[PDB]
Parts: structure tokens; C-alpha cells; sequence
């Protein structure tokens, strides 16, 4: 069980975090990163 | 702030190499003082068998008397104990090893240590950490043992170490006869005469082969058992002399008792002693290694250490993880830039990885599993998955 | 015919002196015991082939053959590859005790060991038993009394 | 190089027993060619306080092993001679006592012979034995003086004579054939080769 | 060398040795490591099957149609089958880590 | 997505030590399986749909 | 002739932990001229060199 547990726990948590947060953060990241270059112009 | 907090989450949580596994068997190593005979090892092994007789969770346990890892002699033994299938079993091998260790610590004639199977195929002969204590300033063989004793004394109190021991044959005593040349010369007996009686006093001599049922079988001659037991037999050996009066060794040699290590070990070309230990529960292997490194820092100058076996691989894996992660992130960034013909698109995708890292670290913290290789593989996979969502959007 | 200290002084150090050259070496250790045998172990980088390592070790340990004492050189230095782990233990036991332990060990040695060795994948078979031999026990008092 | 060296090693094994006994005593030394010459380490003594043998014996004992610890250093070859016990027998004095060199050789063999160590309590052991301990003895000459005290038996008078009586005992280079002089003074030299990669 | 094949061969040879074993003697295998290997690979394969079933369930829930979830589900078996050929060509083997 | 996912595991396969051997198996399996799945998604699934 | 004019190696002895060689030969002063070599004698059957 332990060998499976170690492999599964990290990926489970990471996928949950990168799913729930990403859908809400990626838009902001893209908008502000592109606005940086927009301001530079 | 999320990135900042996950940074420390990676940095500070303990680390280990491989999860421990219950494989249905364990090893018990019996070590008696250097003065022990076969009978005492037999008695301790019988008591061990007596303890393991009444447990229905054990299929059988075999003991090899006279043989053991890290040394072979009359004071060593190894017992292989195998357990019944998992379903019938109600206790893991760790609990049984703890029970055996406690029972033998209660009353035995020596040191006996129950160890789980090694995690990797051939990385050591047991589970835990193995260390080689070397003498790096030519302090001297006697002083290395004193330093080792200091190390055990200071490491016994530590919580992080369930139990730590020396993996090797202990010190002992030896009778070193001193042959006086001029005594033999004056008495007239040749020195070769006194040499050849000691040579054949208790050694084994081979002569030739005889056929037994058509099979060649050696012919071995040895002084009867009764005559090679105490110092009297060697001390009383009589050799004919020129004067016509037999002279025993007692008149012509001097018995001298001395204390010397029985076994000499070297590691990387420099005299050394092996030491083994088991990481205590609630403490990862890496934490135990760091603690023992700090303990070694306190020993007298000239005593150094090195990690051999699974410990060195664990340290190497711990070291190279940062470079592996950095190279993976750079590769993904370059691939994204190449595929999307822009320099700002990839950065948005890359910034998402910390989000997955916060949640991988959180999960491992919540269950409490120590950081290990599988955790790094999971991190690498989540990098790609988060990049795969950020790509889908961007 | 030597003590562990003398073996360490004479053969072990000289042998380990030349192990440094071997390509892909990681760490080298040595053990000298009162039993009478000196054993050196050399560990190579993971993934290295054992075949080339063995020949390299043999060739680079020849250098000390002349430097080693006469008895060691004439006896010989044995180079092998051992995993150090047993997967299977076979055995013979006599519940009725009709056949003694010595006979059991002899039967295991005479037939079982070679037959297991011929089975592919069996690198070594350590038999913790001894084949029979003529055993002559001399009484030194009797020999000295008769002058032999 | 490894394949060829092992091949020649195996092939030369056959005649190992057909060479002269004296030749076999020294032992054949097979060795692959050396590529990777870095430098040499030379202990020259301008004051002539030490000879070639002493400098070689210092370099081998203290510096040869010490230098190998350098990362990237593969092997070291020592040019020089190692000390050995020499017994320069006076022939006239041997004639006076009516002895020959063969007698001296036999005396050296007899007096300097190793003793096989044993173990008290070694199995087999009679029931009731509770102690086992190694027992050892020394029978090898180990110093200049003790080698001088090697007994020789005279014939005409039957007296026991030290070996110094009919010989001079000292310590010198095992082989006197070659010599090395740096700036006109004794010297010994160790050469360094790379480790692979 | 492989432990599974070696253990099977040793047991097969003991099968023959038993015929000539003198009466009063008995062969025995006090310590064996063969079970745990096959047990571990079989367990990891069972976990593989469970993961396949679970991904099929989630795809069925989201797509709502048997054919729609069938179209992606077939992909995994083919990818794994090609991966096995690539492993055989590359000289690797089947083990718990690969599984 | 396929190229990004495949590229991620390549750097770790080249690490040294026993952990490098451990990583090599995962890299091979994951990367080859991902490439095969992308090939199948590009070729077969359009026909089935 | 072999031992007197050629080095004859007998055995080994321990010196400072290293096994060194024991070699027997006639003094260099005597092994100087052909006449001196002829002067070397043998143990006799009757005890006369």
C-alpha cells in the first residue's frame, strides 16, 4: 500500500490544485502578462 | 504569497529515498562476545525459536549457526523468519521485529537485532542507514574504537534513532606465545623443531584422497579434540631434546594475553568500522542522517564518516532534484515558445506550476508521507498536466 | 597460517592500492577477519557491466602479485561477482532421524548442488554442509611416548 | 588493451610451471602499455643525507599512497629500489670454520620460519567448552640485530657462532643493477598517470 | 538473471530429485522469495484495471453516451500495446515501476 | 500538449545514480505511451467519429 | 657458484609492516677476480673443503 500511496498522493493533490486554481488564475496571468508588453509598446 | 509558502513547503519537509515495504520475512542477527562458543550461540538461537514458536503468524524460521553477514565465526548467527500470507496475518513484520528485539533485550547472552528486508534489491543487507566511520588522521586502531563508543553513547539518547549498533565482529583477547631463541639454542633443540609442533598443534593438515564408493574424498588429520582445548595442551607440548630430556613448550615459550580487535575493516582505503541504524518512527531517513552527521561533528579530530549503500543514493537524489526541476521547466518553456512563435505566451503557462506544487506539498503533508523519489516523479507529472491546462486555455 | 593483522598489513593494503585505476569505480571496501580470508569489494557506477569490471579488476590486481608474499601468489587471488542475496534456500531434513546430519549433508553435496548449478540462473550454491573425509585424530601423548 | 591483456594473461598461464624455480620465485609481471603521462615526483637530497633506497622507502610509505588521493590521478609508478636484508658472507671466514654458503642458507631457512596460528576452542570441541580464543606465535626474524643472532653450528670446535661471525648483515637495495642520480645526488622518482575521463 | 525463472527451474529439478530421494529424507524450502514478485506484479495490474474502469466511468458520466465514451477508451489499450513493443525493442523489462 | 508533456520527462531520465534508473522506466513508459496516444487521437478517432 | 656469484633469495621477513626479501651472497670484495672465484670451495665427502 505504501508504495502506491506515495505515488498517488502527490499527483492527486497537485492535479486538484492545478485544476481548481488554474481555471481561475490562468486568465489573470495571461491578461496581465500580455498587458505588460502592451504597456511597453 | 502562494508561491512563497510552497517554496518553504518544498524546502523544509523531511526527505527519504524509498517507502518501506512488508515482504513477509525478516532477518535476526545474533552476535555473541568474542569468547563465545558454538553452544552459547545455539542456546540463544533456541531461545529465539522458543519465542517464535507460539505465534501462528510465522510459517517457519531457519537459522544458520556459524555463518553471518559482516563476519563468520563461532559467535555469529543469522535467522531468516518468514510470515504467513497477508490475509491470515494480523501484524506486520515491523511489529514482530519490535517484539523480538524487546524479548531478546530482556535476557540474552549477546546482541540480537531484527531487521526488515532491504527496500532495493541489493542496496545493503537491511533497512535503515549504514555508515562507515573512518580514521582520517592516523589516530590509531585503539582510538577509533573509543571514538565509536563515544558515538554510540551520544546517539543512544537521541529520539531520532530507534536503535544503533556496530555491524562487525567485536574486540577480543589473544594468547601470543613468545619464543626465546637462546633458550632453544642452549637446550640444543632446533628452532624448526619447536616451530613444526606449534604448526601442527591445532591446525588441520591434508594428506591425500581416498576412494569412498568411487568418490575421491580428502584425508584430514588433526590433534584430538581433548588436546586442543586450553592453553595447557599447547603449553605442555613435549619435544625430544639433544640432552635426552624432553623439554615442553612451557620452559621455552612465554604465554602472553593481549587485547586486540578480532576484525579489521577498511573503507575507501582508510581503516574504518561499519555502523548500522534504523530511523525512528516520526523521523525520516534524511532527518536521521542529518542528526548523525551533527553527532559525528562532535567526535575527536581525525575521525571522519562516509555514507555507503542506500544512504549515498538518497543524498545524490536529494541533491540533483533542483537541477532536474529547473531543466524540466526550461525545456517546457522553450518548447512552448518554439511552438507558439512568441515570448510572452509560454510564461503564463509556466506560472501555473506553483499552483500544482501547492497541493502536492499539501497532500503529502496531510497524510504525512515523507518526501521521496515518487514525490519528485509526481511533481514532474503535475508540471506537465498544469502546462496542459494552461495551454488548453491560452 | 597468519593472523588478521598480518594479513591486513601484507595482502589487503597492497591489493586495494591498485583498485583506484579501475574505470567506473564508486567505492572500495575491505574486510580482514580472524577466520583467515581477506575479502575486498569494489562498487561501480549504476548501469556498468560486470563483465568488463571483472577483467579490469583482475588485470589491475595482477600488478601486486610479485609484491604479495609467496604463499598468496602461489595460492591465487579469486575475482568474482556476488549479489550477496539469497532468493531460495533448499534443504534436506530427516524427521525420523534414520539418516544422521552428516549423511544428509553428504547426500546434498554429492548430487543436489551440481544438479542445482546446472539449472540456468543459479550463479552460486552455498551448501552449509561438508562432504565426508577420513578423520584421523592423533593423541600427542601417545606419539611422544613412542617417539613419533 | 583489456582484452589483449587478459588473452596474454591466460595464454602465459600454461608454462608458468615449466620455468626455472628461481624465475618462478620472483614471479612474472604482465602489464599493459601506459598512456597519460603527467609528470614525475622526485625526492632529491642535495645534502646527500639520504641514499636512493631510503628516499624510495619514504616516498612509497608516505607519499605514493598519499598522492593517489588526488582527484583525476589514476596510477603511480615508482622508480627506485626497496630495502631488503643482505647477508654478505666472508668466504675465508667460512673456510676457517669449515662451513659453506649452503649451510648459511639452510640456517636462514630454519631460523626464519612462520608459525601457523590456531584457535583454542575451535570446532570440533568436546561438550563443556565455553571459551574460544586465537593463539599465535612468531618465528620470523624482524630486525638487523636479530638476523645477526641467527645461530650457526661450527664443525671443528662445535661452538655456536652468530651469523655476523662469518658474514656482514645489512639492509640494502634488493636489486643493485640500476641507480638514479639527480644533480649528482641520490634520487628516486614517481610518475603519474591519468584516471580515465 | 531472473529470480522467477530460477526459482521455477529449481522447483522443477527438485521434482526430479524427489524420485531418487532415499526413504527417511525430506526436501524442504524454508525460505522462498518467489511469491512476492508475482503477487506485486499481479496487484499492480489489478490496480491498472481499476484505473481503466474508473476513467471509463468518468468519461461515460461526462459524455452520457456509450459510443462517445467508447471512442476514447479504446485508445489506451492500443497505446499500452505499442508501449510494450517499444519496451521489448529498447531492452527494458516488465516490473512494478513500469507498471 | 503532447509535445509539452513528452518533453517534461526527458530531462529526468538522464540523471545519474540508481534514482536515474528508477526515472528511466517512468520516462520511457509515459513518453512513449503519450506519443502513441497522440498518434491514435490524430489518426483513428477522427475516423470513428 | 650460483649463490656466491649470483644472488640467492631465501625467504621474506617483516619490516615496518612490509614483507621484505632476504638475500645471501659472498662479500663484493671477494667476488672481484677470477682467482678469488676459483678459491671458492665445496663441502667435502670426507669433510675437507
Amino acid at each position: 500500500s505504501e508504495t502506491q500511496h506515495a505515488l498517488g498522493t502527490g499527483v492527486f493533490g497537485g492535479m486538484i490544485s492545478a485544476t481548481i486554481l488554474a481555471i481561475f488564475f490562468v486568465p489573470v496571468f495571461f491578461i496581465f502578462i500580455l498587458g505588460a508588453v502592451e504597456k511597453l509598446f | 504569497v502562494i508561491t512563497g509558502i510552497t517554496f518553504a513547503g518544498m524546502k523544509y519537509w523531511p526527505t527519504a529515498f524509498m517507502p518501506e515495504e512488508d515482504q513477509g520475512w525478516f532477518m535476526t542477527s545474533f552476535q555473541l562476545p568474542s569468547d563465545a562458543t558454538a553452544e552459547r550461540t545455539r542456546n540463544v538461537v533456541n531461545q529465539f525459536e522458543n519465542n517464535l514458536k507460539d505465534n501462528p503468524d510465522v510459517k517457519s524460521n531457519t537459522a544458520i549457526l556459524g555463518w553471518g553477514f559482516s563476519g563468520a565465526g563461532q559467535n555469529v548467527a543469522v535467522a531468516f523468519t518468514t510470515l504467513k500470507d497477508f490475509k491470515e496475518r494480523t501484524s506486520s513484520a515491523s511489529k514482530m521485529t519490535s517484539d523480538v528485539n524487546s524479548s531478546m533485550a530482556n535476557s540474552t547472552e549477546g546482541e540480537t537485532m531484527a531487521v526488515l528486508p532491504p527496500a532495493i534489491d541489493e542496496l545493503g543487507t537491511f533497512s535503515g542507514f549504514s555508515l562507515r566511520l573512518q580514521d582520517r588522521a592516523n589516530l590509531g586502531m585503539p582510538a577509533l574504537l573509543a571514538a565509536q563508543d563515544e558515538l554510540m553513547a551520544m546517539a543512544a539518547k537521541n529520539k531520532k534513532f530507534y536503535m544503533v549498533w556496530n555491524e562487525g565482529l567485536p574486540q577480543g583477547d589473544n594468547i601470543s606465545l613468545k619464543i626465546d631463541r637462546e633458550k632453544l639454542s642452549a637446550l640444543g633443540v632446533k628452532f624448526s623443531d619447536v616451530s613444526d609442533i606449534i604448526s601442527t598443534s591445532m591446525g588441520s593438515m591434508y594428506i591425500n584422497d581416498f576412494p569412498n564408493q568411487g568418490r575421491m574424498q580428502q584425508v584430514i588429520v588433526q590433534v584430538e579434540a581433548k588436546s586442543r582445548m586450553q592453553l595447557k595442551d599447547i603449553l605442555n607440548l613435549k619435544v625430544m631434546g639433544s640432552s635426552g630430556q624432553l623439554v615442553s613448550l612451557s620452559e621455552v615459550v612465554t604465554p602472553q594475553w593481549n587485547k586486540a580487535p578480532q576484525q579489521y575493516n577498511r573503507y575507501n582505503g582508510r581503516p574504518s568500522l561499519s555502523i548500522a541504524g534504523i530511523p525512528n518512527f516520526d523521523t525520516s531517513s534524511g532527518e536521521a542522517m542529518r542528526e548523525m552527521e551533527q553527532l559525528i561533528a562532535k567526535l575527536p579530530k581525525g575521525i571522519g564518516y562516509e555514507w555507503t549503500g542506500i544512504s549515498l543514493q538518497e543524498k545524490q537524489s536529494e541533491s540533483q532534484m533542483a537541477f532536474l526541476l529547473g531543466l524540466s521547466m526550461l525545456v517546457v518553456f522553450l518548447v512552448l515558445a518554439a511552438l507558439y512563435e512568441s515570448w510572452a505566451i509560454p510564461l503564463s503557462v509556466m506560472l501555473v506550476v506553483p499552483l500544482g506544487i501547492f497541493g502536492a506539498i499539501i497532500a503529502i503533508m496531510s497524510r504525512g508521507l515523507m518526501n521521496d523519489v515518487f514525490f519528485k516523479i509526481g511533481l514532474i507529472t503535475i508540471i506537465g498536466l498544469s502546462a496542459k491546462n494552461a495551454i488548453l486555455i491560452v | 597460517g597468519a593472523t588478521a593483522k598480518t594479513i591486513n598489513d601484507s595482502v589487503v593494503t597492497l591489493i586495494e592500492r591498485e583498485l583506484s585505476g579501475v574505470k567506473n569505480l564508486l567505492y572500495y571496501s575491505a574486510t580482514t577477519d580472524t577466520s583467515g580470508t581477506a575479502e575486498i569489494t569494489a562498487t561501480f557506477k549504476p548501469g556498468t557491466d560486470v563483465e568488463m569490471a571483472q577483467v579490469d579488476v583482475q588485470n589491475k590486481i595482477k600488478a601486486v602479485e610479485a609484491r604479495l608474499p609467496q604463499v598468496v601468489r602461489q595460492q591465487g587471488l579469486q575475482v568474482e561477482a556476488s549479489s550477496s542475496g539469497f532468493l531460495m534456500l533448499v534443504g534436506i531434513n530427516s524427521p525420523n532421524n534414520q539418516y544422521s546430519e552428516v549423511d544428509l549433508s553428504d547426500y546434498l553435496v554429492r548430487n543436489v548442488v551440481e544438479e542445482l548449478k546446472r539449472v540456468e540462473g543459479v550463479g552460486k550454491v552455498q551448501s552449509f554442509g561438508a562432504e565426508k573425509a577420513m578423520r584421523i585424530w592423533v593423541d600427542p601423548n601417545k606419539l611422544v611416548s613412542y617417539g613419533l | 588493451v583489456e582484452m589483449a591483456q587478459v588473452d596474454v594473461q591466460n595464454k602465459i598461464k600454461a608454462v608458468e610451471a615449466r620455468l626455472p624455480q628461481v624465475v618462478r620465485q620472483q614471479g612474472l609481471q604482465v602489464e599493459a602499455s601506459s598512456s597519460g603521462f603527467l609528470m614525475l615526483v622526485g625526492i632529491n637530497s642535495p645534502n646527500n643525507q639520504y641514499s636512493e633506497v631510503d628516499l624510495s622507502d619514504y616516498l612509497v610509505r608516505n607519499v605514493v599512497e598519499e598522492l593517489k588521493r588526488v582527484e583525476g590521478v589514476g596510477k603511480v609508478q615508482s622508480f627506485g629500489a626497496e630495502k631488503a636484508m643482505r647477508i654478505w658472507v666472508d668466504p675465508n671466514k667460512l673456510v676457517s670454520y669449515g662451513l659453506s654458503i649452503s649451510d648459511v642458507n639452510n640456517a636462514i631457512r630454519e631460523n626464519n620460519v612462520e608459525i601457523a596460528p590456531g584457535r583454542l576452542g575451535d570446532l570440533p570441541a568436546e561438550k563443556g567448552q565455553l571459551i574460544t580464543i586465537p593463539l599465535s606465535a612468531q618465528g620470523q626474524l624482524s630486525s638487523l640485530e636479530q638476523f645477526k643472532n641467527i645461530s650457526l653450528k661450527s664443525k671443528t670446535n662445535g661452538s655456536v657462532i652468530k651469523l655476523s661471525d662469518v658474514a656482514n648483515v645489512e639492509i640494502g637495495s634488493q636489486a643493485y643493477n640500476f641507480a638514479i642520480l639527480e644533480n649528482g645526488k641520490p634520487a628516486t622518482a614517481a610518475a603519474i598517470q591519468l584516471s580515465p575521463g | 538473471a531472473n529470480a522467477v525463472k530460477t526459482a521455477e527451474g529449481v522447483r522443477a529439478k527438485i521434482e526430479e530429485l524427489k524420485l531418487n530421494l532415499p526413504e527417511g529424507m525430506e526436501f524442504s524450502i524454508p525460505y522462498d522469495t518467489a511469491p512476492f514478485v508475482k503477487i506485486s506484479i499481479e496487484k499492480v495490474i489489478h490496480t491498472l484495471l481499476e484505473a481503466m474502469v474508473l476513467v471509463f466511468i468518468v468519461m461515460y458520466l461526462f459524455l452520457h453516451n456509450v459510443r462517445y465514451t467508447l471512442i476514447p477508451a479504446i485508445v489506451a489499450p492500443i497505446a499500452l500495446l505499442g508501449t510494450f513493443t517499444v519496451m521489448l525493442l529498447a531492452g527494458f523489462s516488465i516490473n512494478v515501476l513500469t507498471m | 500538449i503532447t509535445l509539452v508533456l513528452a518533453a517534461v520527462f526527458l530531462p529526468m531520465a538522464f540523471a545519474s545514480g540508481s534514482v536515474g534508473v528508477i526515472y528511466k522506466q517512468f520516462t520511457l513508459t509515459m513518453s512513449v505511451s503519450i506519443l502513441f496516444s497522440a498518434l491514435l487521437a490524430l489518426i483513428l478517432t477522427p475516423a470513428l467519429c
